[PDB]
C-alpha cells in the first residue's frame, strides 16, 4: 500500500541548506516521479519541482531554480529535496508526492507526511510560564477561565498538558503564534467551575524538549 | 506561464446531508488541467479528482468534478463526516503548477456568542520588564469574529496577535485568544485595559475590562 516517509523536522539558519529524504514504499519507484511541494504556516500549498526516477529529468519553480536541487537513488527508493541559501520565508512543512508517467495530465496521488523545515537566526531557548490567573474577570455566570502563558521560546514545539493529562474537558491550547523578536509564544487555557476555584488544584504542564525546559505551573485565583 | 487560481467561496459551512459545491476558476484557459485535493489540519493533502472530471481510485462516488471554460467545480453529492477539510483546485496546464487558495468546509451549527474573558499581566511577567494583555474568546460560531484592544479609550493597532483553534470536536465552536504586548513602561502609562469582541451571536459588542492595578 503506498507510502511515503519523510524525514524529521529539521531547524536550519538562514544561509545554510537543507535535504529531505522521502523513502517510498507499495509501488515500483522507478516507473513513477516525485514531486516536492510545500505549505508555509497558516498558507497554502505551494510547487517546488518535478523529478523523473527512470532518467533523473527534473523541473523546477522557476522562483527556486538555481538554489533547490531534486535527486533520487533508484537503488533505494528515496527521494532527496535539497534547499541551498536558506530564508527565513522557507520556513514551511515539505511534502513529497507520487505522479504517475504518461498521464495527459500530471497529478499527485499519494503525499508523505511532511516535514517541518523551521529557518531562524533564533538561539534555542526556553519558554518562560506565566499564570493567566481566574479572577472575577475571567468568570462568567458559575465558571471561570485560567490559563498558562508560555512566552518567547525557540524552536517549536512546547507540550502542555493540565494536571499531568487529567484534566481535558474545556481546555484549549491555541497555536503558537511568532513573535517580531523571532521567538514562539502560545496560550492554554482552561474553563472550570468558579466554585472549584479555592477548592482545587490547577496545574499547566510545559514541556519544552530543545531546551530541555520542563515546567509545572500552578495557576491560582486572584 | 504564471497560472493564477482562485477559489469561491473562501469558506463555507455545511451539514451531513447537504449538497456542496466548490469553485475554482484559472486566470487563463487551462483546458481539463485541473486537480482537486483535500487536507485536513496537520495531514497531507490527499488526491480527489483529475483532469477536471475523473474520480481517483478509492475516492467515494459523492465527490465530482465539471468543468466550463476557466470555471471549474468540486460538488459532493451528500456530504459525510468525513469531509470537513480544505478543498484545493491546482492546475497541471504550465509551470509553476499553481494551487488555488483553499476553500475550507466547516461544520453548521446555530449561532454561538463567545463568553469573553480579560487577564492582565502577571506581576511575574511584569518584573522581567514586558506586559502581556490577554483576551480570551471561547466557544463561538461562526468563525467570523473581531476583537479590538482599547487603552484609555484608544483603539490599538499593531502590538497584537491572535490565534484560532480548529472546529471543537464536541460542539463545532471555535476559540480565540488575542495578546497584547506592552513594555512594562508603555504598560503603566495607562489605566483602562478593554478588549471590545464584535461578533454576530452578540446584538451589541461585548467589553471586557479592567483597571491596571486592580
Amino acid at each position: 500500500q503506498v507510502q511515503l516517509v519523510q524525514s524529521g523536522a529539521e531547524v536550519k539558519r538562514p544561509g545554510a541548506s537543507v535535504k529531505v529524504s522521502c523513502k517510498a514504499s507499495g509501488y515500483t519507484f522507478i516507473s513513477y516521479g516525485i514531486s516536492w511541494v510545500r505549505q508555509a504556516p497558516g498558507q497554502g500549498l505551494e510547487w517546488m519541482g518535478w523529478i523523473s526516477a527512470y532518467n533523473g529529468n527534473t523541473n523546477y519553480a522557476q522562483n527556486l531554480q538555481g538554489r533547490v536541487t531534486m535527486t533520487t537513488d533508484t537503488s533505494t527508493s528515496t527521494a532527496y529535496m535539497e534547499l541551498r541559501s536558506l530564508r527565513s520565508d522557507d520556513t514551511a512543512v515539505y511534502y513529497c508526492a507520487r505522479v504517475i508517467p504518461g498521464t495527459a495530465v500530471d497529478y499527485f496521488d499519494y503525499w508523505g507526511q511532511g516535514t517541518l523545515v523551521t529557518v531562524s537566526s533564533a538561539s534555542t531557548k526556553g519558554p518562560s510560564v506565566f499564570p493567566l490567573a481566574p479572577s472575577s474577570k475571567s468568570t462568567s455566570g458559575g465558571t471561570a477561565a485560567l490559563g498558562c502563558l508560555v512566552k518567547d521560546y525557540f524552536p517549536e514545539p512546547v507540550t502542555v498538558s493540565w494536571n499531568s493529562g487529567a484534566l481535558t474537558s474545556g481546555v484549549h491550547t491555541f497555536p503558537a503564534v511568532l513573535q517580531s523578536s523571532g521567538l514562539y509564544s502560545l496560550s492554554s487555557v482552561v474553563t472550570v467551575p468558579s466554585s472549584s476555584l479555592g477548592t482545587q488544584t490547577y496545574i499547566c504542564n510545559v514541556n519544552h524538549k530543545p531546551s530541555n525546559t520542563k515546567v509545572d505551573k500552578r495557576v491560582e485565583p486572584k | 506561464d504564471d497560472i493564477v487560481m482562485t477559489q469561491s467561496p473562501s469558506s463555507l459551512s455545511a451539514s451531513v446531508g447537504d449538497r456542496v459545491t466548490i469553485s475554482c476558476r484559472a486566470s487563463q484557459s487551462i483546458s481539463s488541467y485541473l486537480n482537486w485535493y483535500q487536507q485536513k489540519p496537520g495531514k497531507a493533502p490527499k488526491l480527489l479528482i483529475y483532469a477536471a472530471s475523473s474520480l481517483q481510485s478509492g475516492v467515494p462516488s459523492r465527490f465530482s468534478g465539471s468543468a466550463s471554460g476557466t470555471d471549474f467545480t468540486l460538488t459532493i453529492s451528500s456530504l459525510q463526516p468525513e469531509d470537513f477539510a480544505t478543498y484545493y483546485c491546482q492546475q497541471s496546464y504550465s509551470a509553476p503548477f499553481t494551487f488555488g487558495p483553499g476553500t475550507k468546509v466547516d461544520i453548521e451549527r446555530t449561532v454561538a456568542a463567545p463568553s469573553v474573558f480579560i487577564f492582565p499581566p502577571s506581576d511575574e511577567q511584569l518584573k522581567s520588564g514586558t506586559a502581556s494583555v490577554v483576551c480570551l474568546l471561547n466557544n463561538f460560531y461562526p468563525r467570523e469574529a473581531k476583537v479590538q484592544w482599547k487603552v484609555d479609550n484608544a483603539l490599538q493597532s499593531g502590538n497584537s496577535q491572535e490565534s484560532v483553534t480548529e472546529q471543537d470536536s464536541k460542539d463545532s465552536t471555535y476559540s480565540l485568544s488575542s495578546t497584547l504586548t506592552l513594555s512594562k513602561a508603555d504598560y503603566e502609562k495607562h489605566k483602562v485595559y478593554a478588549c471590545e469582541v464584535t461578533h454576530q451571536g452578540l446584538s451589541s459588542p461585548v467589553t471586557k475590562s479592567f483597571n491596571r492595578g486592580e
